[PDB]
C-alpha cells in the first residue's frame, strides 16, 4: 500500500503538469 | 612544556650510554626525515608494512636492537629485516643503496645522527601517537 | 496454492487466450526456465497502460 | 530501593531520547514496563566491582 | 546455540598468548627474532598439537630452536577454528593500523 | 541483443544527421531581422 | 514492510482536504465570471 | 513549398506551443528515454551490486524503499568507467544486477540537459532576445556534468558518482567530505556563498520590489491585480525603493540602476555555483581541501588542536566506515 | 603460435579453458615409479542449476535452471597439485593451490538471486584402480571443501559480523533479542562437495587432458542467516601433466 | 475489536468524496 500512494501522488503531479501547461489561464495583453 | 635536554636525552647505544641532542639536532633531524623518510614513515608508522612501526618499544624489540642511535644508524647504512636474518638494502632506502635510493646520496654521517635522534625524540613528546596511527590523529 | 485462490481476477483471462508466463520466468503452469517473449504477462499490462 | 525511583533512573523516560516520527506513547517502544530486574553489579576475574 | 565462536576463542588460552594454531602472523612481532622468518615457518607448518611440537619443524637451526625454547612459554595451541584461518587471514586479517 | 544494438545505431544516426543538417539548412537565416 | 498503518489515512486526508478546499474555491470563482 | 523546407520551419517553428528546433531534435528522444528508464527503475529496478563486491543494494520502492531511501544505484565498481549498454549484457537480468539503468539514464540526461541549454540560445535567437540565459544556465547544468561525468572520470568508477536519488545524494556528500575535505575547499565556500548570497538577495530584490508598488488596489484585492499583463509602465517606483535601501545602509551600496541591478542577480549564484561546479571537479582529481591538521604545536612539540583537528575526527569516522567490506589495503586511494 | 594479452583481453576468452584438438583421442602412460604433477588444471562452468524446495513431503524437487548474472568471472585457473600413484594402481589428485574459487550468483527464476562459491579447495580427486594409462575413459571423482561465501570480516547491511561488528540489532534497543539470534550470532560454514571429471580428449605428446566435469556443492548461507541452496555444477576442464 | 483497519479508509472516503461533489456543485450554484 505504500508502494501504491507514493505512485499514486506522483501520477497526480504529472497529470497537474499536463493541465498547467496545455490548459492555463492563457496570457493576454493588457 | 618545552623542548627540554632530559627530552633531547636518548640513548646512544646498548651499553646503556646516552647522548644529548640539541634542539638544532632535533629540528634538523626532522626535517631530513620529512626529507628521506616521511613519504612511508609519516608520524611513525610504515605505510608499506603497517606490521612495523618506529615506536620505541617496537625497535627494542628488533634484532640487532634499534632503540639507539647505534643502531638506528647502522639500520640506514645496511638495513635487515626484523630479525636480523636477511639485508633488505634492495627494497629500504640506505646509504648502502643510495644508487637506486637518490635521496639518501647526500646525507652525511651526522644527518644520520639527527635522523635517529628525531625518531627516537618524538615518541617522548607525542606518545601514543608516534606510530599509532590514525585513531590517534 | 493456484491463481484461484489468491484472488486472481484478470490473471486468468490473460491465461485464458494464451498468456502464460512472466519475464521473470514462470509460467502459471509450474515450468521454469522459460522466455514468453513481448507477450508476458508484464508486456500484456505494460501495453494497456500505453 | 522502591522501584518507582529505581524507574527514574532509565534512560528510556528521559524525554530527550524520542524522535519526531516515532509515534505514540512511551510503552509502544521500550514496552509496558512489568518489574525491576534488579541492580546488577559487575566484577573482572580479579573481584573488582565494574561500572 | 548461537554462540559467536571468536568470541568464545578469547576465553581460551588465545586470548593470552600467541595460539600456534590460530593467531594472526603479525603477533611474532611482540617477541624477539621470531618474526618474519620464524613466524613465517610456524604459519606454514601449523597446525600443532602440543607447543614444543614447533621444536619438529624441518630446517630449523640451533640457533633457531634456540629461541623457539626462549619463547615457548608464550606460546599455546588450541583447536583450529576456521574461521580465523579460512581466506588467508593467518597473513592478512584485514587489520592494519 | 544484437537486433537492439542496430535498432539504435539507426536510430541515433537518424537524429544526429536531422541535427547536423537541420543547422546546415541555412540556421543563420532563420531569426526575425535579417535573413541571409 | 512493517509500516505504520494510519499513514495511509494520513496521507489521503493530507492529500484530500486541503486539495478540494482549493477546488471548492476555484468553481466557485469560475460560475461569477 | 519543398518536403524537407517545410520540415525545417515546423522544427524551428515561433508558433508551437513548446519550442522544438535542432537542440529540440535530439533533446526530446534523449530526455524521454532518461525520464522513463528513471521512473521504471525506481518503482521496479532489483538490487544493484554498484560496489563490486556481489553486495547488492536495493534502490527501488518495490524492494522495500520509501521515496526518501530510494534510487537508481550507480553501476558496478566491476565495470568501472566501461560503457555497458544493454547489448553488452548476456540479458536484462545481468544488466540489472549490474547497475545498467544508470548509465543508460545519466548518459541520456546529460545529452539532453546539454541540447536543454542549446535550445535555450535557439528559441531566443528565433525570438530577437539577447542570448545569455543559456550561460546563466550553464551553472546548474556544470554541476550535474561533474558529479555524473568528471568525479567519476577522475576517480576511475560510475560506482562513485552520484546515485539518483535522496538518502544516495547524502551518502555521496558524506563520503566526498571524508575523502576530500570539501567543506575546507576555498570553491565550495564560494558555493554557499553564491547559494546563501542568492537567497538572500532573492529575498532582498522581491521585497524592496514588493515594498514599492503602487496603489492601484483596494484593500479588499490582490495588489497582483495592479499589474496587467504587458503593460509599458513600470509597476513599481524605484526612486522610492533605492531611496529606502540607501537609507537603510548608506546612498552609495544600493543600486538606482535596474540594469546593473538585475545584472548583479544574475551573476553572483551563476559565478558561485560555477565555481562550485569546478570543485567537484577538480576535487574529481584528488586536489582537495585545505589540511591544517596538526598544524598548531606547543614549544615541546605536543599537538594542540584546533576546530580543524575536531573536523578530522569526523572525517575518520566517515573514512573508516564508508563501504565496510571493500577494502582489502589501508589506503582508500580512489 | 598462441595470442597475446592484448588479442585477449576485453574478448572474454581469459574466462575459457585450453581446449584441446577433436584429434586427440590418445594415452599418457605412468610409470608405477616416476612422480607426477599437474601444473595447470583449468575449470570452466558452462551450467548452473539449483535445487527447488518442494514443499510438500514426496515429491523431491527438480533442478532448475539458471540465469549467471555475475559475468564472465566464473572459471577456476592456474591449479596445481601433487598427482599420486596408489598402492592399487589408482591415481590421486591433490590440490594444492591455484586460483581456486569464483564467487557466482545465478539467478533463479522469480528473481531470486542465489549466490555460491564455485570452488575445488582442497580438492582430492582419484580415478579407478589398475590405471596405468589416461585415456578417453579415465574418470576422476572426489571431494572438496566449500567454505562460506564471506569470511570472518564481512559486515552485514547493519554492521553486524563475526570476527568484527556489533554483536546485536544496535538501531532497536529495546527489542526482544530471541527473535533475531539468527542474525545477530554470525557462523563460518564449512561443507564439502563433490565432484566428476570425465577425460575424453588426451594428447599422448605433451600430456594434456581435457573433459566434463560436474560438482555438487551447496549455495551461500549468509553466515547462518538462511538455509542453502543445493547447486550443480556442469562445465568443461583441462589440464596439463608434468613428470615431477 | 480485530476488524478490518481497511474499514477506516473505506468509510472515510464513502463519506468525504460524494459529500465533496455535492458541497462542490452547491457552492458554485450559489455565487451565479
Ligand atoms: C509524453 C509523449 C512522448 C511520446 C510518447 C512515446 C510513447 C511510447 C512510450 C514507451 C513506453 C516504454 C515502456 C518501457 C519499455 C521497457 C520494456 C522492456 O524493456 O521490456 C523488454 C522485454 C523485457 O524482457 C525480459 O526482461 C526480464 C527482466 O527481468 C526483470 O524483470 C522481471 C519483470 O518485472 C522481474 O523483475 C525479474 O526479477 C527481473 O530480473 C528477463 O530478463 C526476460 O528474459 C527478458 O526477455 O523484452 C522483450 O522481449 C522486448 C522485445 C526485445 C526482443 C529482442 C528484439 C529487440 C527489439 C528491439 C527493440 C526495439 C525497440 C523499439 C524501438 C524501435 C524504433 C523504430
Ligand atoms: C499541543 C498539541 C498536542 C500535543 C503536544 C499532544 C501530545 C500527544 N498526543 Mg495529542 N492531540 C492533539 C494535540 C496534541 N497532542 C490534538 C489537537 C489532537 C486532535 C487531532 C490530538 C489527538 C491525539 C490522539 C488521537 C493521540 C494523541 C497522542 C498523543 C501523544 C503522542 C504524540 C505523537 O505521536 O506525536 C506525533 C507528532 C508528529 C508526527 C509531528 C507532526 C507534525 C507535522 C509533521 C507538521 C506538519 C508540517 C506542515 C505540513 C508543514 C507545511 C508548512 C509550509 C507548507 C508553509 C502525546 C502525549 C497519542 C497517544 O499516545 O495518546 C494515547 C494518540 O493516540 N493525540
Ligand atoms: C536523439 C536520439 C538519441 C540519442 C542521441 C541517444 C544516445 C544514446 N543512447 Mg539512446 N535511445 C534513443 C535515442 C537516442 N539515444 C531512443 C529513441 C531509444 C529507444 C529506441 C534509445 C534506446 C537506447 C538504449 C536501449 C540504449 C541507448 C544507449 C544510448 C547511448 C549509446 C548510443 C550508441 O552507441 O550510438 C552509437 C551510434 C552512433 C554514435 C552514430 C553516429 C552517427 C554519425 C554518423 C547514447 C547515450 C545505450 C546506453 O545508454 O548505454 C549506456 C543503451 O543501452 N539508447
Ligand atoms: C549550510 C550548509 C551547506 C550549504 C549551504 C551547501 C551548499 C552547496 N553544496 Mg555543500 N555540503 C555541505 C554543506 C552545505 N552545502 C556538507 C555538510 C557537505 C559534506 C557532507 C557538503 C558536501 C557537498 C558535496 C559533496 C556537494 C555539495 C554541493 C553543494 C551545492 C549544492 C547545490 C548545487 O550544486 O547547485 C547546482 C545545481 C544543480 C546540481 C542542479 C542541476 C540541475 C539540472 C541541470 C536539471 C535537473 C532537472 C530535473 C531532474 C527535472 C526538473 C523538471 C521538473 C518538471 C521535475 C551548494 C553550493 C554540490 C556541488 O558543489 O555541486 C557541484 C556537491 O556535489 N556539497
Ligand atoms: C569600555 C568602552 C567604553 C569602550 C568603547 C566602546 C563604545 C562605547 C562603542 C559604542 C559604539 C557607538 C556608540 C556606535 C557607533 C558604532 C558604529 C558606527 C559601528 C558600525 C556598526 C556595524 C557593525 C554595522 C554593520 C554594517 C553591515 C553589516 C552592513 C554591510 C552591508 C552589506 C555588506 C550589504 C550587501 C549589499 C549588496 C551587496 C547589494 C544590495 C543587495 C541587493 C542586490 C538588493 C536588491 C536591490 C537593491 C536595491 O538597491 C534596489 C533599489 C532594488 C530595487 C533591489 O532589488
Ligand atoms: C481536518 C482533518 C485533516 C487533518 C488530518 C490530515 C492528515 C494529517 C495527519 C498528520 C499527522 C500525521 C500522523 C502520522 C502518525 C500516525 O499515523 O499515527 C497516529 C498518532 C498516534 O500514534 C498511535 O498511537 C497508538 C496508541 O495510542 C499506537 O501507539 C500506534 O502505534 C501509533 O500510531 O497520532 C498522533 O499522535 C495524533 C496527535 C499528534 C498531535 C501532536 C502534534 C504536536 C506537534 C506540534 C507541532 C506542529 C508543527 C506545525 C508545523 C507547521
Ligand atoms: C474511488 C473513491 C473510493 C470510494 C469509496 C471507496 C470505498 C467503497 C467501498 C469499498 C469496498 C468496501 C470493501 C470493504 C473494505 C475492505 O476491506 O475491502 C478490502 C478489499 C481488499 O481485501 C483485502 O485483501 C488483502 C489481500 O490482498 C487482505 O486480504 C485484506 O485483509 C483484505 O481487506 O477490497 C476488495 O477486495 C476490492 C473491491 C473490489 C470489489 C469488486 C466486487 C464487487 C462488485 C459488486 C459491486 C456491486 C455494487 C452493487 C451496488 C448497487
Ligand atoms: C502500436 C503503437 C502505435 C503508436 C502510435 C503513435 C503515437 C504518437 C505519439 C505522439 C503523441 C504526442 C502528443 C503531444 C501533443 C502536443 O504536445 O500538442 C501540442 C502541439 C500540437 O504541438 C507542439 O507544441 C509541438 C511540441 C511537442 C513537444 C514534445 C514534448 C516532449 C518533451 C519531453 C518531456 C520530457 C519528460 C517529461 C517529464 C514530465
Ligand atoms: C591588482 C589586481 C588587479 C585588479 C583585480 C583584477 C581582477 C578584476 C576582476 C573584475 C573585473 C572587472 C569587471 C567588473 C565590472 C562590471 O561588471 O561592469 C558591468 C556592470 C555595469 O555597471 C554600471 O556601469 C554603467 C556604465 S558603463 O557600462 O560602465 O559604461 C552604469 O550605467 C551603471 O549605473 C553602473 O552601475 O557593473 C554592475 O552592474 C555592478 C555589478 C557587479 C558584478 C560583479 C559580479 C560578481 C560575481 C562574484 C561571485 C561571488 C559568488 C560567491
Ligand atoms: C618506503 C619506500 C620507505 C621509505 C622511504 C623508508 N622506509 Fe623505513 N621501512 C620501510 C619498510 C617497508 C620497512 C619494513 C622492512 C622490513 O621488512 O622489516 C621499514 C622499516 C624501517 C625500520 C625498522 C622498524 C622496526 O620496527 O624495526 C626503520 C628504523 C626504518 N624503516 C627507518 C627508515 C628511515 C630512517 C627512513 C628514511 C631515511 C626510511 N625508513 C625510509 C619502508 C620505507
Ligand atoms: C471503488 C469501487 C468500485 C469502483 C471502482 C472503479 C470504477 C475503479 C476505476 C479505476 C480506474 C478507471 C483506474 C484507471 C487507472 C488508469 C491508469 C493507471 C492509467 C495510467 C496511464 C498512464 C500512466 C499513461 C501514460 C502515458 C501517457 C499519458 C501519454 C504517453 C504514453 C504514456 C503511456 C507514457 C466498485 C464499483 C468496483 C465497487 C468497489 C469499490
Ligand atoms: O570513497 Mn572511498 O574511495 Ca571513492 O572508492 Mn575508494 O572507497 Mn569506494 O567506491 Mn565509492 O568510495
Ligand atoms: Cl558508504
Ligand atoms: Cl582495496
Amino acid at each position: 500500500m505504500e508502494t501504491i500512494t507514493y505512485v499514486f501522488i506522483f501520477a497526480c503531479i504529472i497529470a497537474l503538469f499536463f493541465f498547467a501547461i496545455f490548459f492555463r489561464e492563457p496570457p493576454r495583453i493588457t | 612544556a618545552e623542548l627540554t635536554p632530559e627530552v633531547l636525552t636518548v640513548p646512544l647505544n646498548s651499553e646503556g650510554k646516552t647522548i644529548t641532542l640539541t634542539e638544532k639536532q632535533y629540528l634538523e633531524g626532522k626535517r631530513l626525515f620529512q626529507y628521506a623518510c616521511a613519504s612511508c614513515h609519516v608520524g611513525g608508522i610504515t605505510k608499506t608494512n603497517p606490521s612495523l612501526d618506529l615506536r620505541t618499544e617496537t625497535l627494542a624489540l628488533a634484532t640487532p636492537p634499534r632503540d639507539n642511535i647505534e643502531g638506528l644508524v647502522d639500520y640506514m647504512k645496511n638495513p635487515t629485516t626484523y630479525d636480523g636474518e636477511q639485508e633488505i638494502a634492495e627494497v629500504h632506502p640506505s646509504l648502502r643503496s643510495a644508487d637506486i635510493f637518490p635521496k639518501m646520496r647526500n646525507l652525511t654521517e651526522k644527518d644520520l645522527v639527527a635522523i635517529a635522534g628525531h625518531i627516537l625524540v618524538e615518541p617522548k613528546i607525542l606518545g601514543d601517537k608516534w606510530g599509532g596511527g590514525k585513531v590517534y590523529y | 496454492n493456484p491463481m484461484w485462490r489468491q484472488g486472481m481476477f484478470v490473471l486468468p483471462f490473460m491465461a485464458r487466450l494464451g498468456v502464460t508466463g512472466s519475464w521473470s520466468g514462470w509460467s502459471i503452469t509450474g515450468e521454469t526456465g522459460i522466455d514468453p517473449g513481448f507477450w508476458s504477462f508484464e508486456g500484456v499490462a505494460l501495453a494497456h497502460i500505453v | 530501593i522502591p522501584e518507582k525511583l529505581a524507574f527514574y533512573d532509565y534512560i528510556g523516560n528521559n524525554p530527550a531520547k524520542g524522535g519526531l516520527f516515532r509515534t505514540g506513547p512511551m510503552n509502544k517502544g521500550d514496552g509496558i514496563a512489568q518489574a525491576w530486574k534488579g541492580h546488577a553489579v559487575f566484577r573482572n576475574k580479579e573481584g573488582e566491582e565494574l561500572f | 546455540e548461537l554462540v559467536n565462536v571468536v568470541d568464545e576463542k578469547l576465553g581460551t588460552a588465545y586470548g593470552e598468548k600467541i595460539d600456534l594454531n590460530n593467531t594472526n602472523i603479525a603477533a611474532f612481532i611482540q617477541y624477539r627474532g621470531l618474526y618474519p622468518t620464524l613466524a613465517k615457518l610456524i604459519v606454514k607448518n601449523a597446525p600443532y598439537e602440543s607447543v614444543e611440537d614447533v621444536l619438529n619443524i624441518p630446517g630449523l637451526t640451533e640457533r633457531q630452536k634456540q629461541i623457539l625454547r626462549e619463547n615457548l612459554e608464550h606460546f599455546t595451541v588450541t583447536e583450529v577454528e576456521t574461521a580465523l584461518v579460512e581466506g588467508g587471514d593467518r597473513y592478512n586479517n584485514g587489520l592494519y593500523k | 541483443m544484437e537486433t537492439l544494438k542496430i535498432t539504435v545505431y539507426i536510430v541515433v544516426t537518424f537524429f544526429v544527421l536531422l541535427f547536423v543538417f537541420g543547422f546546415l539548412s541555412g540556421d543563420p537565416a532563420r531569426n526575425p531581422k535579417r535573413k541571409d | 514492510m512493517e509500516v505504520n498503518q494510519l499513514g495511509l489515512i494520513a496521507t489521503a486526508l493530507f492529500v484530500l482536504v486541503p486539495s478540494v478546499f482549493l477546488i471548492i474555491l476555484y468553481v466557485q470563482t469560475e460560475s461569477q465570471q | 513549398a519543398n518536403l524537407w523546407e517545410r520540415f525545417c520551419n515546423w522544427v524551428t517553428s515561433t508558433d508551437n506551443r513548446l519550442y522544438v528546433g535542432w537542440f529540440g531534435v535530439i533533446m526530446i528522444p534523449t530526455l524521454l528515454a532518461a525520464t522513463i528508464c528513471f521512473v521504471i527503475a525506481f518503482i521496479a529496478a532489483p538490487p544493484v551490486d554498484i560496489d563490486g563486491i556481489r553486495e547488492p543494494v536495493s534502490g527501488s520502492l518495490l524492494y522495500g524503499n520509501n521515496i526518501i531511501t530510494g534510487a537508481v544505484v550507480p553501476s558496478s565498481n566491476a565495470i568501472g568507467l566501461h560503457f555497458y549498454p544493454i547489448w553488452e549484457a548476456a540479458s536484462l537480468d545481468e544488466w540489472l544486477y549490474n547497475g545498467g539503468p544508470y548509465q543508460l539514464i545519466i548518459f541520456h540526461f546529460l545529452l539532453g540537459a546539454s541540447c536543454y541549454m542549446g535550445r535555450q540560445w535557439e528559441l531566443s535567437y528565433r525570438l530577437g532576445m539577447r542570448p545569455w540565459i543559456c550561460v546563466a544556465y550553464s551553472a546548474p547544468l556544470a554541476s550535474a556534468f561533474a558529479v555524473f561525468l568528471i568525479y567519476p572520470i577522475g576517480q576511475g568508477s560510475f560506482s562513485d558518482g552520484m546515485p539518483l536519488g535522496i538518502s544516495g545524494t547524502f551518502n555521496f556528500m558524506i563520503v566526498f567530505q571524508a575523502e576530500h575535505n570539501i567543506l575546507m575547499h576555498p570553491f565550495h565556500q564560494l558555493g554557499v556563498a553564491g547559494v546563501f548570497g542568492g537567497a538572500l538577495f532573492c529575498a532582498m530584490h522581491g521585497s524592496l520590489v514588493t515594498s514599492s508598488l503602487i496603489r492601484e488596489t483596494t484593500e479588499t484585492e490582490s495588489a497582483n491585480y495592479g499589474y496587467k499583463f504587458g503593460q509599458e509602465e513600470e509597476t513599481y517606483n524605484i526612486v522610492a525603493a533605492h531611496g529606502y535601501f540607501g537609507r537603510l545602509i548608506f546612498q552609495y551600496a544600493s543600486f538606482n540602476n535596474s540594469r546593473s541591478l538585475h545584472f548583479f542577480l544574475a551573476a553572483w549564484p551563476v559565478v558561485g555555483v560555477w565555481f562550485t561546479a569546478l570543485g567537484i571537479s577538480t576535487m574529481a582529481f584528488n586536489l582537495n581541501g585545505f589540511n591544517f591538521n596538526h598544524s598548531v604545536i606547543d614549544a615541546k612539540g605536543n599537538v594542540i588542536n584546533t576546530w580543524a583537528d575536531i573536523i578530522n575526527r569526523a572525517n575518520l569516522g566517515m573514512e573508516v566506515m564508508h563501504e565496510r567490506n571493500a577494502h582489502n589495503f589501508p589506503l582508500d586511494l580512489a | 603460435q598462441t595470442l597475446t594479452y592484448d588479442d585477449i583481453v576485453g574478448t572474454g576468452l581469459a574466462n575459457k579453458c585450453p581446449t584441446l584438438d577433436d584429434t586427440a583421442r590418445g594415452a599418457y602412460p605412468i610409470d608405477s615409479s616416476q612422480t607426477y604433477r599437474i601444473a595447470r588444471l583449468c575449470l570452466q562452468p558452462t551450467t548452473f542449476l539449483v535445487k527447488e524446495e518442494p514443499k510438500n513431503k514426496r515429491q523431491e524437487a527438480e533442478f532448475v535452471p539458471t540465469k549467471l548474472v555475475t559475468r564472465e568471472t566464473t572459471s577456476l585457473d592456474q591449479i596445481q597439485g601433487e598427482l599420486k600413484v596408489n598402492s592399487d594402481g589408482s591415481l590421486t589428485f591433490v590440490e594444492e593451490d591455484g586460483i581456486d574459487f569464483q564467487p557466482v550468483t545465478v539467478q533463479m527464476a522469480g528473481g531470486e538471486r542465489i549466490p555460491l562459491l564455485f570452488t575445488v579447495k582442497n580438492l582430492v580427486a582419484s580415478t579407478q584402480p589398475n590405471v596405468t594409462s589416461i585415456t578417453t575413459s579415465t574418470d576422476f571423482k572426489g571431494e572438496f571443501n566449500v567454505p562460506s561465501y564471506r569470511t570472518a570480516n564481512f559486515l552485514d547491511p547493519k554492521g553486524r559480523g563475526l570476527a568484527s561488528g556489533y554483536d546485536s540489532a544496535i538501531a532497536l534497543p529495546q527489542a526482544k533479542e530471541e527473535e533475531l539470534a539468527r542474525a545477530n550470532v554470525k557462523r563460518f560454514s564449512l561443507t564439502k562437495g563433490q565432484i566428476s571429471l570425465n577425460v575424453a580428449k588426451v594428447d599422448g605428446r605433451t600430456g594434456e587432458i581435457a573433459g566434463t566435469f560436474e560438482s555438487e556443492q551447496l549455495s551461500d548461507d549468509d553466515m547462518g542467516a538462511h538455509e542453502p541452496h543445493e547447486v550443480k555444477i556442469q562445465g568443461v576442464f583441462y589440464a596439463s601433466i608434468e613428470p615431477a
